[PDB]
């Protein structure tokens, strides 16, 4: 909610700033968070959305999502979702 | 502004140079419908001393960006 | 059908819940003004 | 998996991918420096190529 949070598109910089620190602090997205400016799971939404358009991209040429598909879909975390429109 | 622009862009050909002849070109068409002055004498220097794969291009696209500026507001 | 999902043209805001909660003042009280017809309750 | 060998796949992905785009505005603010522009200078794209021709067919 607060205003400090800033849910506008991903600018190249802040996008560039998160890969390197992703790949410099594996996992540790507290930490990430406040250097690359947004919040954490913003951060590791995006970061896992770049791994999902790279295999996406790498596909049409051609990480273990399978790992990941052996199960369900990620369960949304409830704080971070955006407010469900009032009827 | 063009008009000084143009006699001493004629003044800079005659003189044997043509890089700033182009830059105050490009720069004069900074300033600012019913406005064809500025395109034809740029387009009559474009075509008398213009190549073209070298240079059409960018100046198109300059053309392009002035066109949007102006009909960003109407 | 009391079902109408649709999202609502107008969204509730913020100022406009602080506005309408301050809209619950009215004008000052109004007592009716004590007359002295007299001297003593003048003293 | 690979913490390390995704990661550079994600590096060299945008990596190279800056470079180009670096190239553009890095030609294009050259230009403005010497003719004072005060625009936005938008990217080329397949349009004004096709006019590019046009205009130029006109021309010779």
């Amino acid at each position: 909610i607060d205003p400090s949070i800033k849910k506008t598109e991903w600018s190249r910089e802040e996008d560039e700033k998160l890969l390197h620190l992703a790949k410099l602090l594996p996992t540790q997205w507290r930490t990430i968070a406040p250097i690359v400016g947004r919040t954490a799971t913003q951060c590791l939404e995006r970061y896992q959305k770049l791994l999902d358009d790279l295999e996406a991209k790498e596909n049409e040429q051609l990480n273990d999502p399978n790992s990941r598909l052996r199960f369900g879909e990620a369960e949304p975390n409830l704080e971070t979702l955006p407010a469900l429109p009032d009827a | 502004v063009k008009d000084m622009c143009l006699r001493f862009a004629e003044m800079e050909t005659k003189l044997g140079e043509i890089d700033r002849a182009r830059l105050i070109y490009i720069h004069g068409s900074q300033y600012c419908r019913v406005e064809t002055d500025y395109w034809k004498a740029w387009q009559e220097f474009e075509i008398r001393y213009g190549n073209p794969e070298e240079t059409v291009k960018e100046m198109l696209r300059i053309k392009r960006s002035v066109q949007t500026k102006f009909s960003t507001d109407s | 059908r009391v079902k109408n999902k649709n999202p609502a043209p107008i969204q509730i805001s913020a100022e406009q819940l602080l506005r309408e909660a301050v809209e619950r003042q009215d004008v000052a009280f109004v007592p009716p003004k004590i007359n002295i017809t007299d001297l003593e309750e003048l003293q | 998996s690979d913490p390390f060998v995704s990661s550079q796949r994600l590096r060299k992905q945008f990596r190279e991918r800056k470079k180009i785009e670096k190239k553009q505005e890095a030609k294009d603010l050259s230009l403005k420096n010497r003719a004072a522009l005060d625009i936005d200078i938008l990217p080329p794209s397949s349009s004004d190529k096709d006019k590019a021709l046009l205009l130029l067919d006109n021309e010779l």
